[PDB]
């Protein structure tokens, strides 16, 4: 009648009972410390801290700063000599060939 | 990109030849360094790509996915060690080899100058998927759920491949840099009508798209924490990442052709929505979500404006960062009470006061909450769209509130409330899991100061 | 009924199906040689005929 | 709570000779272990010969 | 059977498919497949149970209509031509007789019938041995004679060959019978590219036989026939479950593996000649050929089936048998993806 | 290996070695028959090798160091637990008829190896052949069901068929009243609680079933309980006999060189033994299979092969 | 071409529809099989013949010899079969369903 | 059979009626007589009139089949004054899908029928269109 | 002595491992030999000296 031999369903396991100092990662208490030093040290002092101060001093993302400069002097260029600030037309009309309409 | 390769490929040697129980340590401690020096990606040029060789190339759209994964592989480690503390040392050592094998897998997709390499790597990423979902899941579905993810996904595959081969013998090169300026315009033909079918349908298939999500509630809920972490968060970019590069290709029959997929996604996500407000599982609920929220992806894409894809990138990168946020709640609490039932642990708040604060955290950038980066893309895809049309904004504006109608639902039936009387097991919160969930958070809290490096490649 | 029923029923268990009912109905021989080589006969006649792969 | 090993019930569907049965496979019984048959002996019919008086 | 006699036995095995393929004449193309099925007869009367008589007298009689149309082709090839030079035919019927034949030979459907049969009813040396070594001559004489196969009839024997292989595949739990159907799928796969561009015929026919044979040496050293005794090869050896798992998502066509070898440059060579339907359906269909490779991991390798409580002593003994290039045969059946250019030496 | 077809090729064979004095004895009897130390006497006059009767731990003493493995690790059965409660719900009794039946095949290619490899005959005592009558008193006195007949008919059926009988069987004939006297004087107060009815059906099926279809095919010598305590007359006996009967007569160098070639390889002998019929007394469950497999391959000398185990002593594993 | 050309690959293929379609009878299938080789060399004879190729005169006869190579064998896995069953019916080797 | 899909599709679409689908009915007979000559060959009847009986409701299946569908098709084209348009042969393939239903006496398989044979047939017309080719004559 | 009966691989083959060596240096050094007298030739033909 006993069909399927098999071990019992094994109760929970509680960190805090063996140990009540556990952290979480492991039975052992010095390789728990251990991990919970390593995860807090390359998880928070390394790529957050120094991550964040690499992205936040990235030298002129996208030249993201210099499109605006290069653009301060161009203005002061066409402001000076009386042109318009911007042609309707990207190329210029006297370099390209229209098929005949 | 050989210098992030060769160090993932040695993560083996270090998983294989370690000590009996200082697996996890190595690979967390490697992994997090690996991470770090990911950072290099962003020398990141207003004109130009950066190109490394023949091979490889990252452009600005590539560089957050990368980085996204290289980080996302210690915390995937870090929450994958303990429901397999009991497992054997030959079959951990499996696991770690398989994780290390799909990162490897996915930051060799990314960078893949040529499609038919990006298109190898790409279904390469099915295997060790499909093996830890059948092999280290707990239900009996998930043998269900290995065919599902399965046969859905080559089905849009296989096709593709053939469109792509045809590439090879009509422009002389899949190289993604000549095809850029080799680009032909697509005229309007049954011909042209199949070949986009074929180059679009796997990517819909892996995003999802409504209709064709059926396999990502069954693959969620089956899978163990780390394969929903690798499902949410990176493997449903694959799709709109292959979007935005095949994309070029396909024009201007784009037009008139995105039109049905526009109006599936934009009902899929007010159908989604309404799922997720009647949902008995926390895990389907946020599986739902991701259909919701990569439909929003699909047509942010599929309209192909700047703002479009600046908010589908950033939409992306956001869903990635919540939806692994939120499945780790999930696996938090369903190791603390053993099932997977909403209304089971109620009341949690006055047990857990810092699990419930993260829980209210991630709800509130699960609803877009400015500054965060999701009301930055999901507002730029609506702008977007406005543009398109000017009545998509209600099909929008509805679906917003019915995201505030289940996000905080799903906060208030597992956090507020008297709680639970014949539940006396609830173990106050370890640090590792303090650890993984503010691992979590803070990258994403903090990309709000400086979001320009995820706002595509055309910034 | 849409996304538990019905898109449920029409991509994935329509091909389930016929696969399923393909395979009961390829596999069903009876192991006789003579039936096989009576539809190897049958193969031979519909090719000389009525498919012209003789030309 | 543990991580569910299939039982009988589920190793016993690839125990027949056939996935899907049908109305035809339902004699199909499954070939031997190391597939040598019982000899089936029938009569032999030895000859009966009348070496008789003439 | 003296060891001699299965040494001579095995050495004109080969003796014949040597002079089919190293011979200029018609009639020893005949002599070498005759005596090829001469000497491969009693090979599946190693054990002298009745399903090999069976077997041996359905393969027999295949055999011997199939080289009975050969040789009227072979004969109305004399008449039409007066030379016996083994080159391109000059008649479409003695082309199409020549297919048909070496369609029979090969167990292409629907000439199929007899292939799952007389797999089934011989043990798994005899299997092995038939499986891969007998597809080694018709798949020669079909590239000799490139120039004169009828192009619908080569592809539709391929198409229904594909379709029937993949729809048969699904309802076996016999081993033996898996094999024979993923072999026909396979043949329906190599004739399917034969008239484009052979030399991805000869790819797919080395990658064929190289994962059979890993699968079937596999099957020798579990000692294993049916699905429930793979099913509980994970006690006795977990490596095992291991190897055949990456064997048999290998055969499924699944990259990084080398089963993704062939079957993707077939594509590359149906797309250049501007068919694109087929390619499509034929990856279509071997998705079903996927399905019940990954029935197959299901059952061995990803779930651990119940076992018995006689295997504690089998954990006691280990393993004593030839397991010959079992490792360097699944090493070349699963990581050969990088070194794709090296089928240029097979032109 | 060490023998394969290249030496039965280069010139081993298997006639050459084998003199009249190479014959496989089976010494048969009841439970406390006497036979045991029986055989041992025609050990030491015919110069054969002994083999004791095939016990749970038969496996354990022949690989290995040779100690007995612990009891959750080999045969999983108690003969005192089916001494004590034979009825037990959890088919302790089949299992252990089971496990038995499968160590006794082992014994018996141990012997049919040691025959067939050195010419020097091999006693043995309650072979495979007579088996199976221990089995019919299981089903008389309901100690198990249909279901476990039938399995272990499936199994013999599937294994017996590729051995040979032996040469010589002999059976002590000794009543169950005998019996019981001798049980009652051995001690063991397990044995105390066997019942005359188990014996008494033993014997029926001995004298009934085993000894008239085995009579056909090897040679029989019925001994009497105080003819078995003096074995001069069985040797004499034994060494006057007119072998003309049995499957021995027609074999060539072929057949036993067949026979070697199956029987040198244990894998292939243990093949049919657990064939995958799911039974209540033989099934083991997934979860207890691998705990019990993981905590035997952590057993000194039993992680690797048999010599390459580094923490018994075995060196120069570098250069293997 | 001729006529006797005609006839003789009619005759090949009545045999070859009187193989094709058996009769509950093993032996009926090899008397086919017989009349199929017969018919084969006789138009390989009558082609060479009337062709004067003399040096192909090789040929039909070494075709002959292979017959029995395959048709004595065929007699030797019929006997098998007839102490397998009592008779040599094809419908008896029907086990391999399965 | 060469010659049936030559003579079916030289007749100009919604010209002549009777004419394209006669021509359909004899394509549907044939493969009907295919099909039930093969279910007659491997399974075996009990009785020649089962047999004949089994050939004639095969072929008779087969050829309403193909008769709706060019009557529709041919119905539909001449109707819309679109005859270089595939929604025509969708039509006249949910029409045979329907027969097919009936036959069967189901709606599930009718429903199906519609669907895929409306879905194979406009792929026809499509390829047809377009000059696709199934069995691609080698050059390169 | 641990095991109650004789490995059959408790010693090391000898001839085994000889022969092994001896067929792993043999094809070495017929690889470098190869190599050298191949390129030497290339650069021969070629004349790129
Ligand atoms: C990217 C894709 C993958 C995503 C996951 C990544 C995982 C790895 C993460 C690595 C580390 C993090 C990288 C991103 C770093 C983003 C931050 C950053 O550097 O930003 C650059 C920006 C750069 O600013 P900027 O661009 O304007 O300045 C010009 C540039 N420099 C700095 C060179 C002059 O940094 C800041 O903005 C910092 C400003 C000072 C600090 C903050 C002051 C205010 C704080 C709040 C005050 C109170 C407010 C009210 C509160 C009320 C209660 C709530
Ligand atoms: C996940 C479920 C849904 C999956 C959907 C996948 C996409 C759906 C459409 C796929 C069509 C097949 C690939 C087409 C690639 C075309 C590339 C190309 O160059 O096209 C131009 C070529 C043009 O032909 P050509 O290039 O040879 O000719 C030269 C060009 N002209 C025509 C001008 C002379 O198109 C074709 O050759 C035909 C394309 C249509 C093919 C129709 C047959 C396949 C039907 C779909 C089957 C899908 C799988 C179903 C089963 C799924 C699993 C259950
Ligand atoms: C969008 C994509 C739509 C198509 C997706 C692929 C098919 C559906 C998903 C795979 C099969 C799902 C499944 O589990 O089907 C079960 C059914 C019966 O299988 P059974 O062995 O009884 O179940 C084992 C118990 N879990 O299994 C079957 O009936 C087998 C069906 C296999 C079909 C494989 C795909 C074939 C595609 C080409 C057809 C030509
Ligand atoms: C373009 C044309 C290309 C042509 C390429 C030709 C390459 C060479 C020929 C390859 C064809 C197959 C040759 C082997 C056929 C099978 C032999 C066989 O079955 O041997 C039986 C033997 C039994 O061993 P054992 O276990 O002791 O016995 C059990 C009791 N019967 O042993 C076994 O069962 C174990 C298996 C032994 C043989 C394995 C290795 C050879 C076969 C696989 C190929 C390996 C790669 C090398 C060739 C690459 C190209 C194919
Ligand atoms: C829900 C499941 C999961 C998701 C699956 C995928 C859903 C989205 C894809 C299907 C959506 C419906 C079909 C597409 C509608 C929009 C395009 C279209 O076909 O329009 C109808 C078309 C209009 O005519 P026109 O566009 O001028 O045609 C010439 C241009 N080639 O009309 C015609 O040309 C006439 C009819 C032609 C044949 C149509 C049917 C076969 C082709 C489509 C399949
Ligand atoms: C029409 C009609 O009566 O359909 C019912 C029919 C079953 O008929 P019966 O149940 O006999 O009544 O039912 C059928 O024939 C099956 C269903 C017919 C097709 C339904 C198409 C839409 C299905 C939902 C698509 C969602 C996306
Ligand atoms: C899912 C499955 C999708 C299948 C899509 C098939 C698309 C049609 C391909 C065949 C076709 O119709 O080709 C067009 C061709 C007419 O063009 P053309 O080659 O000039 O014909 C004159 C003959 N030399 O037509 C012809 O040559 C004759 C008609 C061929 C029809 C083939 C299919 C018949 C129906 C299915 C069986
Ligand atoms: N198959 C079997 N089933 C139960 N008990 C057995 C079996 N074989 C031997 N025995 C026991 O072995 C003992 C006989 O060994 P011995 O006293 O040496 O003759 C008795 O206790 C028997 O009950």
């Amino acid at each position: 009648t006993l069909r399927w031999q098999e071990d019992p369903e094994p109760e929970d396991e509680n960190l805090y009972e063996k140990n009540p100092d556990s952290h979480g990662y492991d039975k052992d208490p010095a390789v728990d410390v251990w991990n919970m030093r390593v995860v807090f040290f390359f998880g928070f002092s390394i790529v957050l801290v120094l991550g964040s101060t690499f992205v936040a001093y990235l030298p002129d993302y996208r030249m993201q700063e210099w499109a605006r400069r290069e653009a301060e002097r161009l203005v002061k260029y066409r402001e000076a000599h009386g042109l318009p600030l911007m042609e309707s037309n990207c190329f210029d009309p006297s370099k390209i060939q229209l098929p005949e309409d | 990109m050989l210098k992030y390769i060769i160090p993932t490929m040695m993560l083996m040697p270090l998983t294989w030849l370690s000590k009996n129980s200082m697996i996890w340590i190595n690979t967390t401690l490697h992994s997090l360094l690996i991470s770090l020096t990911s950072l290099l990606l962003l020398n990141q040029f207003g004109d130009n790509s950066l190109n490394f060789s023949l091979t490889f190339f990252s452009d600005s759209l590539s560089t957050p996915l990368l980085i996204l994964t290289m980080w996302l592989l210690p915390l995937m480690l870090m929450a994958s060690q303990h429901h397999l503390s009991k497992e054997n040392l030959a079959r951990k050592k499996l696991f770690i080899s398989m994780l290390i094998l799909l990162q490897l897998f996915l930051i060799m997709t990314f960078t893949a100058t040529e499609l038919i390499f990006f298109y190898i790597m790409f279904e390469a990423t099915l295997v060790p998927t499909l093996i830890i979902i059948t092999r280290w899941g707990n239900q009996t579905e998930r043998l269900n759920a290995g065919l599902y993810f399965l046969f859905y996904t080559l089905a849009g595959s296989l096709p593709l491949l053939v469109a792509l081969i045809y590439i090879q013998n009509t422009m002389g090169s899949l190289n993604f840099l000549i095809l850029q300026y080799w680009v032909q315009p697509m005229p309007n033909s049954w011909s042209n009508t199949f070949m986009w079918l074929a180059c679009m349908m796997a990517f819909m298939v892996k995003m999802p798209l409504y209709g064709l999500h059926l396999w990502l509630p069954k693959a969620h809920v089956e899978a163990p924490i780390a394969g929903s972490m690798v499902l949410a968060a990176i493997l449903l970019k694959l799709g709109g990442y292959g979007m935005m590069r095949i994309t070029l290709l396909l024009n201007p029959i784009t037009d008139f052709m995105a039109y049905p997929f526009i109006m599936l996604s934009l009902w899929g996500m007010i159908m989604t929505s309404s799922i997720c407000l009647r949902q008995t599982d926390l895990k389907s609920l946020i599986a739902y979500s991701s259909v919701s929220h990569m439909a929003l992806v699909i047509v942010a894409i599929l309209i192909q404006t700047p703002w479009s894809y600046m908010g589908a990138t950033a939409l992306m990168i956001a869903h990635g960062l919540t939806s692994s946020m939120l499945f780790c709640l999930a696996n938090s609490n369903y190791e603390r009470v053993h099932s997977r039932t909403m209304i089971l642990a109620r009341g949690l708040q006055t047990l857990l006061p810092l699990m419930a604060a993260w829980w209210l955290l991630a709800s509130l950038t699960n609803l877009a909450l400015p500054p965060s980066i999701n009301l930055i893309g999901e507002l730029f895809v609506v702008m977007s769209t406005f543009s398109w049309s000017n009545i998509t904004i209600i099909l929008m504006g509805l679906n917003m509130v019915i995201t505030a109608l289940y996000s905080l639902y799903m906060l208030i039936t597992t956090q507020r409330g008297k709680h639970t009387h014949h539940i006396n097991n609830i173990l106050p919160s370890f640090t590792r899991e303090n650890a993984l969930m503010s691992l979590h958070m803070l990258p994403l809290l903090l990309l709000s100061l400086n979001p320009k490096i995820i706002l595509g490649p055309l910034y | 009924l849409l996304d538990l029923i019905w898109l449920e029923t029409i991509l994935p268990k329509t091909i389930s199906l016929a696969q399923m009912k393909m395979s009961t109905t390829i596999t069903s021989q009876k192991g006789l040689i003579k039936l096989y080589f009576l539809s190897f006969l049958i193969t031979i006649l519909i090719s000389t005929t009525l498919l012209n792969f003789h030309e | 709570a543990r991580q569910w090993q299939p039982d009988v019930e589920w190793a016993e569907q690839y125990g027949g000779a056939v996935m899907y049965p049908t109305k035809e496979t339902a004699h199909w019984k499954p070939p031997p272990w190391n597939d040598v048959d019982p000899p089936k002996d029938t009569l032999v019919s030895n000859l009966t010969l009348n070496f008789g008086p003439q | 059977m003296n060891p001699i006699i299965l040494i001579i036995i095995l050495m004109t095995v080969m003796l014949g498919t040597i002079i089919v393929m190293i011979s200029t004449h018609w009639l020893l193309i005949w002599i070498g497949f005759e005596m090829n099925m001469l000497a491969i007869i009693p090979i599946m009367m190693k054990k002298h149970n009745p399903r090999a008589t069976e077997a041996s007298t359905k393969y027999f009689l295949t055999q011997s209509t199939a080289s009975m149309l050969l040789m009227m082709a072979i004969i109305i090839n004399l008449m039409f031509s007066g030379q016996w030079t083994v080159m391109k035919l000059f008649n479409p019927m003695a082309s199409m007789l020549m297919t048909m034949a070496l369609a029979m030979k090969l167990g292409m459907a629907p000439f199929h019938f007899w292939v799952p049969e007389v797999t089934q009813g011989i043990p798994l040396s005899s299997g092995l041995i038939l499986l891969t070594w007998q597809k080694l001559a018709p798949m020669s004489v079909l590239y000799q004679i490139l120039p004169s196969i009828n192009l619908d009839l080569i592809l539709t024997l391929s198409i229904l060959s594909i379709t029937i292989g993949g729809w048969g595949g699904l309802n076996q739990t016999q081993l033996r019978k898996i094999m024979a159907y993923s072999s026909i799928a396979h043949m329906g796969w190599m004739t399917a590219v034969l008239l484009y561009n052979p030399t991805m015929t000869l790819l797919n026919l080395i990658i064929y036989i190289i994962m059979t044979s890993t699968m079937f040496t596999l099957f020798m050293a579990n000692s294993t026939t049916t699905t429930l005794s793979l099913s509980h090869t994970w006690n006795k050896a977990p490596i095992m479950t291991i190897l055949v798992l990456i064997t048999l998502l290998s055969m499924g066509g699944l990259p990084p593996l080398s089963g993704f070898m062939p079957k993707w440059m077939i594509i590359q060579e149906m797309t250049k000649n501007d068919s694109i339907i087929l390619p499509t359906l034929m990856a279509i269909t071997a998705l079903l050929n996927l399905y019940f490779y990954m029935r197959l991991t299901y059952s061995t390798a990803l779930t651990m089936f119940p076992s018995t409580n006689n295997m504690k002593m089998k954990w006691q003994f280990p393993t004593t048998k030839r397991m010959t290039l079992l490792p360097t045969m699944t090493v070349l059946s699963t990581m050969l993806l990088p070194l794709t250019p090296i089928l240029s030496i097979l032109e | 290996l060490q023998y394969g077809p290249l030496a039965y090729i280069l010139g081993e064979k298997t006639t050459k070695k084998m003199t009249e004095n190479s014959k496989l004895i089976t010494v048969d009897g009841n439970i406390c028959s006497g036979k045991s130390k029986l055989a041992k006497e025609v050990a030491e006059k015919l110069g054969l090798k002994h083999f004791p009767e095939a016990g749970i731990h038969y496996a354990d003493s022949t690989t290995g160091d040779g100690k007995p493995l612990p009891v959750r690790f080999s045969g999983n059965c108690s003969l005192e637990k089916f001494y004590d409660d034979p009825k037990s719900n959890d088919g302790n009794s089949y299992r252990l008829q089971a496990w038995l039946y499968a160590s006794r095949l082992l014994q018996y290619a141990d012997a049919l190896e040691h025959l067939l490899s050195t010419g020097q005959g091999v006693v043995l005592e309650r072979s495979i052949y007579s088996d199976f009558v221990f089995l019919e008193a299981m089903y008389r006195q309901g100690f198990i069901r249909k279901q476990c007949v039938d399995h272990y008919n499936q199994v013999k059926k599937v294994t017996v068929c590729e051995y040979l009988p032996p040469h010589v069987v002999i059976y002590v004939d000794v009543p169950v009243s005998e019996v019981q006297s001798r049980i009652q004087k051995k001690g063991n107060p397990h044995e105390m609680k066997i019942t005359s009815a188990y014996l008494q059906d033993i014997e029926n099926v001995y004298k009934g079933t085993f000894l008239p279809e085995m009579s056909e095919k090897c040679e029989v010598l019925q001994y009497s309980a105080w003819e078995a305590e003096d074995a001069e007359k069985v040797v004499e006996d034994i060494q006057y006999l007119k072998y003309d009967k049995g499957p021995w007569l027609d074999q060539d160098d072929r057949k036993l060189h067949n026979l070697r070639m199956l029987v040198q390889d244990k894998l292939e002998v243990l093949n049919y033994t657990s064939i995958p019929v799911f039974l209540p007394e033989v099934t083991i469950g997934a979860h207890q299979s691998d705990r019990v497999f993981q905590e035997f391959t952590e057993l000194p000398g039993r992680k690797y092969r048999a010599g390459y185990n580094e923490d018994v002593g075995d060196k120069w594993i570098w250069l293997k | 071409m001729s006529l006797v050309y005609m006839n003789i690959m009619m005759a090949f293929t009545v045999s070859l529809t009187g193989l094709l379609m058996y009769r509950s009878h093993l032996m009926s299938s090899l008397l086919c099989l017989e009349g199929m080789m017969l018919s084969l060399f006789i138009l390989a004879t009558l082609m060479i013949l009337n062709s004067h190729f003399t040096l192909a005169s090789m040929m039909p006869i070494i075709l002959l010899v292979f017959a029995a190579c395959e048709a004595a064998l065929g007699l030797s896995l019929l006997v098998m079969v007839s102490n397998t069953y009592g008779t040599d019916y094809v419908q008896n080797l029907n086990l391999l369903q399965c | 059979a060469k010659t049936l899909l030559h003579q079916y599709w030289d007749i100009p679409e919604g010209t002549e009626c009777h004419r394209k689908t006669y021509a359909a009915t004899s394509i549907g007979g044939a493969s009907g007589l295919v099909v039930s000559a093969y279910s007659v060959a491997l399974k075996t009847p009990t009785s020649f009139l089962e047999g004949v009986a089994r050939t004639g409701r095969y072929t008779f299946t087969a050829a309403a089949i193909g008769a709706i569908f060019g009557l529709t098709s041919c119905i539909s084209a001449q109707v819309r004054e679109k005859p270089d348009d595939p929604l025509n042969y969708l039509i006249g393939g949910c029409a045979g899908g329907l027969t097919l239903g009936a036959r069967t006496r189901s709606y599930g398989i009718g429903a199906a029928a519609c669907a895929y044979m409306g879905l194979t047939a406009a792929l026809v017309k499509m390829g047809q269109l377009e000059g696709w080719k199934v069995f691609a004559e080698p050059k390169v | 002595k641990f095991y109650i009966q004789e490995p059959p691989h408790g010693s090391p083959n000898w001839l085994k491992v000889g022969l092994t060596l001896g067929t792993s240096a043999f094809l070495w050094i017929y690889l470098i030999k190869q190599h050298n007298e191949d390129v030497l030739e290339y650069k021969r033909r070629n004349g790129l000296e």
